This record gives structure tokens, C-alpha cells and sequence, in this order.
């Protein structure tokens, strides 16, 4: 068996990344969506 | 954090002494505890005696 939680304890400590990891996913999704919107707008406005 | 102030000891499990080296530990000389560590074959206790 290998659960074996020991050593430094986050419970006595900060928020881990796993507690706010959703915000980073939303942020990178928004960045990708913004680049995609800019690319489709440029594709529309170009070739003429 | 500035409301609740839990302490937590660094050697809670009583086995961490066998892995850590920053905390020294010993027993009374010429006593039952020293002989217990000297003779016990339990792996963790063997580590402590070593
Ligand atoms: N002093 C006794 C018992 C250990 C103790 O002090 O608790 C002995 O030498 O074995």
C-alpha cells in the first residue's frame, strides 16, 4: 500500500494549485479563443 | 491563517526519527529502554538502535 501521506502538510499550509486550477484552464481557454477570434477577423478582412 | 493557529509536531508518527537526522534522540544509559533497543529485531526499532 502506498497512500502514506507524510512529510510537509499542505493542510497546515497554502492553497495548492489544485484548488484554483480551474482558473488557469479558463484563462488559457480564453487566450486561445482570443487568438482564434483575431485570426478569423484577419482572415475576413484580408484577401481584399 | 491569522485566525486558526494549528501547531503540528514534526515527529508525530514516532517513526520519522528513523528517517530524519536533524533531531537527535537518545535514552537513559544502562536502562531497560537501551537494552530493549539493543535486543529488539523490529525493523524500525532496529533502525533506531543502529
Ligand atoms: N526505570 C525502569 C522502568 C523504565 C522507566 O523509567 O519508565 C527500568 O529501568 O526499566
Amino acid at each position: 500500500c502506498g497512500a502514506k501521506d507524510s512529510g510537509s502538510k499542505e493542510k497546515t499550509s497554502a492553497l495548492s494549485l489544485s484548488n484554483v486550477a480551474g482558473v488557469f484552464y479558463i484563462l488559457v481557454g480564453g487566450l486561445g479563443l482570443a487568438m482564434l477570434v483575431a485570426l478569423i477577423e484577419f482572415c475576413y478582412k484580408s484577401r481584399a | 491563517f491569522l485566525t486558526v493557529e494549528r501547531m503540528v509536531s514534526p515527529i508525530e508518527s514516532a517513526e520519522d526519527l528513523s528517517k530524519q537526522t536533524e533531531i537527535a534522540y537518545g535514552t537513559l544509559d544502562s536502562g531497560s529502554t537501551k537494552e530493549f533497543f539493543r535486543r529488539s529485531k523490529i525493523a524500525v526499532f532496529d533502525k533506531m538502535w543502529t
